[PDB]
Order: structure tokens, then C-alpha cells, then sequence
RNA sequence: CGCAAGGCUGAAAAAUUGACGGAAGGGCACCACCAGGGGUGGAGCCUGCG
């Protein structure tokens, strides 16, 4: 029954915003690329140095 | 849950053989007699934490009383960058707490004999308050120098080459206040993972003990202590050997957290006698009491007397490194390997190792005369997971 | 005291690597040049 | 241990580790003395007298 | 006043910056605290370590002004993320663990 | 036939014959172990199943059904055991697909991708991409329509474009294990085609996924449109002459 | 090389079209059409920058 | 935090890979070219 | 090598199995150990997909390479008695 | 490959030119005076900072 049933939205390759439930991204653990350098936050060791 | 063991004797040997053979164990009745502190010891629960950290898929379960654990082992992965660490060259951190009385070689000997059977490398880094790099009074643990240049050449005999072993200390420490404490951090990097260890043969007589080299270390005391120890040890061994040479090592003090304190003030010595024949070395160690303040010449005479005792006693390997070489001989291929033990060398720990191997499923040992030759049939397990490219 | 070993024996023993067991103006032409 | 290099040292007398070298006088410290009784709860206190006309508790 | 001038005046009051005293003035000082005040000086004259409002309180009630440390709070939050989120990112796929019931 | 991931397979490996359901995964360019959906024709892919552990470099055979009424060539796959592990790291691409809403010069607002500002705040700074090849970055969640965001792209995207975000969702294999006890008797798990033909459900087919022929008109662009103030300010030798 | 590749190595990868629920918006611009669009815009901006310098 | 961690890990991993494979290709080319030049010298003397 | 035209060898380790780009010559090269003499030489598998047929500890015939790492002299011709191009063309199965 | 790579050790000065001021007299300032203007602060919304 699992093999014949419909694929989950994570197992479908293209998940638009109509398929999944509302805040369903917060329960997942995915990796993805980011763009650009983040800004370095000033920490106390940085200010001390 | 399946296999059943009792008692707290040879606890790390039982867990390590359980990991290597893949047989789930259940060790019951750890401290039934002790009413004050029953259950697991802190060094034992920290070894459980380290075993969970370096393995993968192992399930360890300690009971409510603390006197029974069960252990279903998994594979020894090591430091893979997806599960254990972030990078492949990254050292897996392990902290052991301040209430630790045993030396760090209590953790290193099972880890070093469980490390050639891993998938990736092992890059363990022992930090924390309770990391004593010295010998203990304790259960008379080896030092780091004793451990290194006394037992890692045995892996060199088995074909796990010591060109890739990197055991380095970054701070050194003795016990300090009572037996508890430490502070000196180490890191061990096994990069030499073998499929099957070679079936070695120690049979020829290791007659002429050619030389003695050693290490006398002082952490927190004056640096004339090792000079006085060298003069004592040379005054004992100059009746017998022209070349005894003992390095002197000195570290200021290690600092632990409470606001940091300086702990681990002590000094000790570690002699290694090298026989001209083959990889045969006899080692002995002696450390100051962590509260006593005894004479360094007393310590040098004590370690020289222990070294002459082990030289008189041992067939080929001393009884401190005899369980390691015997369990690697059991892990080797399905042939017989022949060790030459002395008749005085045979110990209750060695006998308990034999009982544990027979209980686990390795073959028995054949004992004949030549000191006695013990012959071990390998079981041919090796390491389970390795990426055959 | 004669315990001071050597730099070579220090390099084998007190290093991080454990010791393996399987070891035991003449002439005018040149001056002008 | 009161020296002529203008400081006193405190050693632990098991392993003889210096607890803290403490530079405390402007001249060469002549003498030192503990109070012997810990009946009053202060037996690890000591006086030090030096060539700069000072005692220090 | 200026921050430079008030720093010089507070250090002259604490005696850290004043004129070179003679041995007789040092005799008077040994005849007749300052770290506890130097901590307050090094906290007061470096006011950007902590977040303060300029207006003061909106409605004065009398009943018996550092309102937050952003540097210390950011370092504390980053230590919390090092202990949870980076550890889970390391042990993405790590099965089994020691079940400590005691 | 090709052999799909998820569909069961009888492995002859060691002394054991066992039916298990594997996961076929290519090693993408030696980076991430990406999960395929079929085995490649005439190519070694990695597989991953839950069975007994065998020391590696051990060859194996692999069948589909032990039936005599197979008209041709019962053995399906061959190979060798690469390694053994627990908790494999198989990974499948999940693309979050969205649509532009308002398009400025670079910053475009993208609508049909997320559902809330919480999800956008999680995916802040992520590498978003157009189908055309324009890269971009998710910048900020948008307030008034819940679920839209602002993403600054590389150049100007069009309203016809599709804006994708390529995440990698991990896929764990199932822990199924049939022994093929043939002398006693055993239940053989069927394949997906046999299941569909038995219980009468058609194969899922997306018309937006089936390939079509694309009628591209020849792209002609507008001529240059010079502004009036610039066209009146530039000098005599380069003044524009239009009757 | 070129003789060390099968016909299935040589086989072309097809291009997907615009979805049918979205075909009214025009054609789905891929890398080729994007290259044409970017070439025309860079050419027009080069002429306009030279006119602004003049 | 995940941005900073992933960028640090990506820089360290790419640097380690580049260093390791520069070493490997240099050692392989060195040994193979040494044996090839020795064989060309021993063949040209015949 | 030797006096013969082809040498035999044991595939010790496929070096460059973790290289990134698919048809890199570091990806294609394989460290083998010749039987007759005992030395470890490096040899090219002719193709990156053809690398998958070369397993560890397999008897491998290798010949010269006559024409990205210039100087690797040998190429793998047969693996375990079956020609490697035949294995790649899917004519024969490899006897193990 | 060789040197670097051996622990009277155990965490928290210079000056003939230097150190600090005071009094007098100048210059400048919508962080000063003077003359006015305008915010914020009252109610609601919300980015951000703590």
C-alpha cells in the first residue's frame, strides 16, 4: 500500500506552495546553498582584540 | 541483551570485544558489595560515552540502580564528517569529568586496539578536567610515554604501521588532590585502518636485552627531580647495562576550571628495555603519590627494580601489553599465531580475557612448552565496514 | 648526569610518532669569471 | 622563604611547588615568622620584616 | 565636559596619572579601593559595551542606567547555538545513543 | 526491464537469499550521493538496502521473481558489495518552485513558493535561481501578502519565468527484510507494475511533466529609444537625424 | 574521447516547456533566449553610455 | 548561524580537497615521469 | 618492463576515486602492483565508467600507453581474464 | 633530509630631552550663550535595537 500510494511532498521533486501544509518547512532538515558573505557580528572577543 | 556477563572485572575488554565481534552483551551486578557508591564508576560511564561517540548504531542502556548495563554494538565509524564531526580531519572532542581517578591509558588501550578496525580515521581528543596523562597508583595504569613506546610497536608488529599513528599530548598532568582530577589534554589520530591484522609469530628467544631508554617527566615540581631520578636509575642499572639513556621532560602546570586552578602536580618515570632480537620491549613505570611527597631517588630505584622484575619475568611481551597482543592475534586471519609468554606472566586478567574470548565465540588457545608458547587461532572477522574502492 | 640522550633518540622517543620495531679561487680563469 | 632579592616565596612542602612568589618589600627582606597556634583560626598567616623599615602581615 | 577631560580628572582623583611624587610624598602615602574604582572608570568611560536610552525614564516614580549588554548577550546566544544547532548539524544521521536512566 | 528504487528485489548474497527493497543512488560528482529513481542503463549505480552484513568486495546476484513462467532471463542485476554501514546518507533533490509577482529591475517579488514569513525567515539568504539561469538570493520576507518575499536577482527576470530553490532532502531506505525460505514457503512481495495491474490503479502521469515540442518565435527586439533631453544635449557631429 | 562513449552517452537531453496552466504568459525563457535578451540590453546600454559621454 | 557555519565548513573542505589532490597528482606524475625518463635513458643507450 | 609486452598486476587501490571531475586522468589512473617484479606502477583505465569494473585485488593485464598526467606509461587491457573494452561494451561478464 | 626543536621553572624602562598641573591671553562651536523655529515624548500601527 505504501508503494502504490501517492508520494509525499518531500519525495515529489517540485513542491510548490499548494501541495504541502502551511508551516511544513519548519519540520524539515534540508541543506541548501547560500549567496554571499554574511556580515560578521561584533562579539566581545572581537572588540577586545 | 543476548550474551550475559557478570562483575566489573575486565569491563572495557568485554565492551571492546562486544563491539568488535558484534555480539550484544548484558553486564549485570557491577557493584553489589559497595553500599556507599554502587553502580557504575565515573571512568566507566565516560568510557561508555566515548564508545557511543566513536561507534555508530550502538545502543547502550544503563539501569536505574546503575549496576546493570546492556549494550547492542554498532559499527566503528570513527570521525566521518556527516555523523560524528563536521570535517574528516576534525578531532572528535571527548570531555571526561573531574571525578575521574583512572589514567588516560585506561581509555587509550581499548581505543587503540579498537581503532585499526574502524571505517574512517579516528581523531579523538581527550580534554576536560579529569584527564591524567601520568601513571596512577589507582590500578597502576601506564603513562602516555609507557603506552606509546611500549605498546604501539606491537601494532607495528601486526602490520598496523606506526608511521600513521599520532598520539600527542598538549598538556601533561598527574592526579593532584587525592586521586581525582587531571587537566592535561591529549589527541590520538589513527590513520592506519587495516582489513585483517597479520598472523605474527613471536617464537625465537629474545635473549640479549641490548639497551634501556626511558622518559622521566615532571609537571609542577622542580626540574632537578628528573636529574636525581636519572642518577638513581643509572645507579641501579649500571651494574647491568652500559647504555641506559632517559629523557627529561618538564611542564609548568595544567589549569582546570573550578576561575581556573593549577592541578596535576607530580613527577614520574618510565623505563623501556629494548631487546636486540625483534619487537620485544619490557616497560615499567612509577609515579609519585599525589599527596605524599616521596624522594625522587626512591622513585628511580623503584622503577628500576620494577624494570628488572619485568626483564626477569617476561617471556616475550609483558603482562601489561599481553591482553592487547592476544586480542589482536584473535582478530587476525584464520591461521594460528604463536606468542611466547613466560610462566610467571600468566595473570588473572589474561585468564579472564581467555574466558571472555571462549564465551564470545573465538577458538580456544593451545599452550605448549618451548616459558610457554600460546597459540591462538584467528576468527577472521577483521573490520566490517571499509569502503573498498 | 648522563641521561641526556641525543637529538636523534629524542626524535624517535619523545615525538608524537611511536617508534616502529622494524628499524635498526685557484686559477686566473675562475678568478676572472 | 625570605630572600635578599626583595621577595618571599611560599612552597607547599609536598612536591615543593612554589604557591606564589610575591614581591612585597622595597628592600631585602630579613626575616619571616608564622604564628604557631591555629587555636585562633589563623595559623597560615605570617609576618615578614625587611630593611625598608616595615613589617608585613 | 569632554570624555578626555573627565577621564583625566577621574584618574587624577584616583591618583593614577598625577605628578611624579617624591620619596617624602610616598612616605606620606605609606603613613596615611582604587581597583574597585578603576573597574567603575573602565565601565563608565566605555559606554558602548551596553545599551542605554538617552531620555531617561518617561514617568518619574520614586521608590526605594544599564538596560542591556548586547555584546555579552550575542556571545551567550552564539555559545547556545554552538551547543545545540552545530551539534545537530554534525550528528545529522547518527543512530542510537546511551539511554541513561538514573 | 529497468529496475526502480523502492521496488523489491531478491538478493543472492552470501549463503542468504533475501528479498529486500533497495535505494538506487549515484555518487553525483563525488560530492553528495544523490538518490536516483531508476537504475541507469549500462552503468554501475550504488544501491543501498537493509540486509545482513557481509565483508565487502563480495560479489552478488540479484533476481526479481523465482518463477519458471518468466519468458526471458530471470536474473536482473549483478555486482559487488561496496561497504556496510548503519544510517546511510542518501539525499534527493527537492525543488521549491515559485512564480514572480512584481518585477522591478533586480528585486522581484516571488509569490507561489512559501506559505508564511516563518518559512521565509528560515530560508533567508538562500540561493534562489531562475529557470533561465539568473542567480539570486532571498533577501527579506514580505509583510502584506503572507508567503511572498523579496529576492534580488542578477538581472531582470520575466513574468513567464519560474523561480526554483534546490534543496537536498535526505531519504532513508526502508528496513524490510524477507528471507527467501523456499523449502518451507515464503510470501513474495510484488512489484509496482504487478500491484497496479492487480488492484487497478493507473500510473501517475503529469501533463506538465511530459515533454513537448516548443514553438519558439524568432526573438526580435525593439530599436533603441534615446531620451529627449540626452538627444537634445548631445553635440552636432553626433546629433540624431530623424525625418 | 569520442569513440569511448555509447549512443546513450550521445543521446540528447530534451527541454521542458512552460506549464499548460501558465502558457498565457508566453514562452519559458531558458539560457539561449536569456542570452539573446542580455546581448540586446548590453548593446543598447553601451550605445546609451557612449551617448551620455558625448 | 547556519550561514556562517556552512560557509566556514565549505571553505575548509574545499581547501583540504585541493591540497590533498595537488599532493596526489604531483607524486604520481613525479614517480611515473622518473621511471619513464629512466627507461628512455636505458633504451637510448641500446 | 621486463622483457615482455604485457605485464600482470594486482589492483592495490584505485587512487583518485574521490576526484571531482568525471574524466579526469587522476580519476582514470589506478595504482597496481606487478606480479613478476613486485613494484607498484600506475595505469590508466581507458574510461571513467569503465573504472567500475576494476575492483580491488583483481588480476589485471596491462600494456603500454602509446600516443593530464603526462608520463603514466601503462593502460589496463584485461581484468580477470576478460578484455576491459569487452566488459565496457557489455559483451562479457567478469568471472570473480 | 638537516637546523630550528632541551625547562633556576610552575597563569593574572628611558630622562641634562621625563611626569602632572595653575594663571593670563587668544581662536572656534546651533554637541555654547542670545532670538526664534521644529521634532520625539499623549492615542493607534509596525520595521529595528535590548
Amino acid at each position: 500500500a505504501e508503494l502504490v500510494a501517492k508520494r509525499a511532498w518531500t519525495l515529489a521533486g517540485e513542491a510548490t506552495a499548494a501541495d504541502r501544509p502551511v508551516n511544513s518547512l519548519l519540520g524539515e532538515d534540508m541543506e541548501f546553498d547560500h549567496v554571499g558573505k554574511p556580515v560578521p557580528v561584533v562579539t566581545e572577543e572581537v572588540s577586545e582584540s | 541483551e543476548f550474551l550475559r556477563f557478570t562483575g566489573h572485572r575486565a569491563f572495557t575488554q568485554r565492551l571492546v570485544l562486544a563491539t568488535l565481534y558484534g555480539r550484544p552483551i548484558h553486564i549485570s551486578k557491577i557493584r553489589s558489595s559497595s553500599a556507599t557508591n554502587p553502580g557504575l564508576a565515573p571512568h566507566e560511564i565516560s568510557f561508555l560515552r566515548l564508545l557511543e561517540s566513536v561507534t555508530n548504531g550502538s545502543i547502550i542502556d544503563v539501569s536505574y540502580s546503575g549496576t546493570t548495563i546492556t549494550y547492542q554494538p554498532g559499527l566503528i565509524t570513527g570521525t566521518v564528517p556527516g555523523m560524528n564531526a563536521s570535517l574528516s580531519s576534525d578531532a572528535i572532542e571527548h570531555v571526561i569529568p573531574a571525578t575521574n581517578t583512572r589514567g588516560i591509558t585506561y581509555f587509550l588501550i581499548p581505543l587503540a586496539l579498537l581503532a585499526p578496525f574502524s571505517k574512517a580515521h579516528l581523531n579523538v581528543r581527550f580534554t576536560g578536567p579529569g584527564v591524567i596523562t601520568s601513571a596512577t597508583h589507582g590500578a597502576r595504569d601506564l603513562s602516555i610515554d609507557t603506552f606509546r613506546t611500549a605498546v604501539l610497536p606491537l601494532y607495528g608488529l601486526f602490520g598496523i604501521p606506526p608511521a600513521r599513528i599520532e598520539l600527542r599530548v598538549l598538556q601533561r598532568s598527574c592526579a593532584g588532590p587525592g586521586g581525582k582530577g587531571g587537566g592535561g589534554i591529549v589527541e590520538m589520530r589513527f590513520a592506519s585502518q587495516v582489513r585483517l591484522p597479520k598472523t605474527l609469530h613471536l617464537n625465537r628467544r629474545p635473549g640479549k636485552v641490548r639497551r634501556i631508554r626511558g622518559v622521566a617527566y615532571c609537571t609542577g615540581v622542580a626540574a632537578s627531580h628528573n636529574n636525581r631520578m636519572i642518577t638513581a636509575a643509572r645507579g641501579v642499572l649500571n651494574q647491568l647495562v652500559s647504555d641506559v639513556h632517559i629523557a627529561a621532560q618538564y611542564d609548568p602546570a595544567p589549569l582546570v576550571a573550578e576561575q581556573k586552578k593549577k592541578t596535576g602536580i607530580g613527577f614520574g618515570l618510565s623505563l623501556v628495555a629494548e631487546t636486540s632480537a625483534e619487537g620485544v620491549i619490557y616497560a615499567a613505570d612509577e609515579v609519585a603519590p599525589p599527596e605524599g611527597g616521596v624522594v625522587p631517588e626512591d622513585i628511580g630505584e623503584k622503577c628500576a627494580y620494577q624494570l628488572l622484575d619485568v626483564i626477569a619475568q617476561g617471556g616475550c611481551v609483558m603482562a601489561a601489553s599481553a591482553p592487547t597482543v592476544l586480542t589482536l592475534m584473535a582478530m587476525g586471519s584464520e591461521d594460528v599465531g604463536r606468542l611466547r609468554l613466560g610462566r610467571r606472566v600468566v595473570s588473572p586478567e589474561l585468564l579472564e580475557l581467555a574466558r571472555d574470548l571462549k564465551a564470545f565465540g573465538a577458538a580456544s588457545w593451545g599452550i605448549r612448552d618451548a616459558d610457554l608458547i600460546v597459540s591462538v587461532k584467528g576468527t577472521g572477522v577483521g573490520n566490517v565496514g571499509r569502503k573498498v574502492a | 648526569a648522563d641521561g641526556k640522550m641525543s637529538k636523534q633518540e629524542l626524535k624517535v622517543y619523545l615525538s608524537s610518532r611511536p617508534p616502529d620495531p622494524t628499524r635498526k679561487p685557484e686559477d686566473s680563469a675562475e678568478l676572472l669569471a | 622563604t625570605s630572600s635578599a632579592d626583595k621577595n618571599i616565596r611560599i612552597w607547599g612542602l609536598d612536591f615543593g611547588d612554589c604557591h606564589k612568589a610575591l614581591f612585597g618589600h622595597q628592600d631585602s627582606i630579613l626575616q619571616v615568622a608564622f604564628i604557631p597556634h591555629n587555636s585562633d583560626g589563623n595559623g597560615h598567616y605570617f609576618f615578614s620584616a625587611s630593611k625598608d623599615r616595615t613589617i608585613k602581615y | 565636559g569632554s570624555q578626555l577631560k573627565r577621564l583625566k580628572a577621574s584618574l587624577r582623583e584616583q591618583g593614577l596619572i598625577g605628578p611624579q611624587k617624591s620619596k617624602k610624598q610616598k612616605r606620606q602615602n605609606a603613613n596615611d579601593q582604587k581597583a574597585e574604582a578603576l573597574k567603575s572608570i573602565r565601565e563608565q568611560f566605555n559606554p558602548f559595551q551596553f545599551k542605554t536610552n538617552a531620555r531617561g525614564p518617561k514617568f518619574e516614580v520614586t521608590t526605594n542606567v544599564i538596560k542591556g549588554r548586547p555584546e555579552l548577550s550575542r556571545a551567550r546566544s552564539e555559545e547556545k547555538r554552538r551547543q545545540t544547532i552545530l551539534v545537530e548539524m554534525q550528528r545529522r544521521n547518527k543512530v542510537g545513543g546511551i539511554i541513561d536512566r538514573r | 526491464k529497468i529496475l526502480k528504487t523502492g521496488d523489491p528485489l531478491i538478493f543472492s548474497l552470501g549463503w542468504r537469499r533475501f528479498q529486500t527493497l533497495p535505494i538506487y543512488s549515484i555518487w553525483d560528482n563525488r560530492t553528495r550521493n544523490r538518490m536516483l529513481k531508476y537504475t541507469p542503463e549500462h552503468m554501475h549505480c550504488f544501491g543501498t538496502f537493509w540486509g545482513p552484513l557481509i565483508a565487502p568486495n563480495t560479489s552478488f546476484c540479484c533476481f526479481q521473481s523465482f518463477s519458471a513462467s518468466n519468458p526471458g532471463f530471470r536474473i536482473a542485476a549483478t555486482g559487488t558489495v561496496l561497504s556496510v554501514d548503519e544510517s546511510t546518507e542518501i539525499v534527493k533533490k527537492l525543488k521549491l518552485v515559485g512564480t514572480p509577482w512584481k518585477i522591478f529591475k533586480n528585486t522581484a517579488f516571488i509569490k507561489d513558493m512559501f506559505n508564511s514569513s516563518l518559512e521565509i525567515a528560515k530560508f533567508e539568504g538562500a540561493a534562489i535561481r531562475t529557470v533561465s539561469g539568473i542567480r539570486g538570493q532571498i533577501k527579506r520576507a514580505l509583510s502584506k501578502p503572507e508567503g511572498y518575499f523579496r529576492a534580488t536577482f542578477e538581472d531582470k527576470i520575466l513574468l513567464s519565468d519560474i523561480v526554483i530553490l534546490k534543496a537536498w532532502y535526505p531519504v532513508k531506505p526502508k528496513q524490510f527484510y524477507n528471507p527467501a525460505t523456499n523449502l518451507i514457503g515464503w510470501q513474495s512481495m510484488r512489484l509496482t507494475g504487478e500491484i497496479r495491474r492487480a488492484e487497478n490503479i493507473p500510473t501517475p502521469q503529469n501533463p506538465n511533466s511530459t515533454y513537448r515540442k516548443i514553438e519558439r518565435p524568432e526573438r526580435h527586439f525593439n530599436p533603441l529609444r534615446v531620451p529627449k533631453n540626452l538627444a537634445a544635449e548631445l553635440p552636432f557631429k553626433s546629433q540624431i537625424v530623424q525625418t | 574521447m569520442s569513440s569511448l562513449r555509447h549512443a546513450i552517452q550521445r543521446r540528447a537531453h530534451k527541454e521542458r516547456a512552460q506549464p499548460l496552466e501558465r502558457q498565457r504568459l508566453g514562452i519559458l525563457e531558458k539560457k539561449k533566449d536569456y542570452r539573446l535578451r542580455a546581448r540586446d540590453y548590453k548593446k543598447k546600454q553601451a550605445v546609451l553610455k557612449s551617448l551620455r559621454q558625448k | 548561524f547556519i550561514r556562517r557555519e556552512q560557509l566556514r565548513i565549505k571553505k575548509e573542505k574545499d581547501e583540504a580537497y585541493e591540497k590533498k589532490f595537488k599532493r596526489i597528482i604531483a607524486e604520481i606524475q613525479n614517480e611515473e615521469g622518473r621511471a619513464a625518463n629512466e627507461y628512455a635513458r636505458e633504451k637510448a643507450a641500446r | 618492463f621486463g622483457g615482455s609486452s604485457h605485464a600482470k598486476g594486482i589492483v592495490l587501490e584505485k587512487v583518485g576515486v574521490e576526484a571531482k571531475q568525471p574524466n579526469s586522468a587522476i580519476r582514470k589512473c589506478v595504482r597496481v602492483q606487478l606480479i613478476k617484479n613486485g613494484k607498484k606502477v600506475t595505469a590508466f583505465v581507458p574510461n571513467d565508467g569503465c573504472l567500475n569494473f576494476v575492483d580491488e585485488n583483481d588480476e589485471v593485464l596491462l600494456a603500454g600507453f602509446g600516443r593530464d598526467i603526462p608520463g603514466v606509461r601503462f593502460k589496463v587491457v584485461k581484468v580477470s581474464g576478460v578484455g576491459l573494452l569487452a566488459l565496457w561494451k557489455e559483451k562479457k561478464e567478469k568471472p570473480r
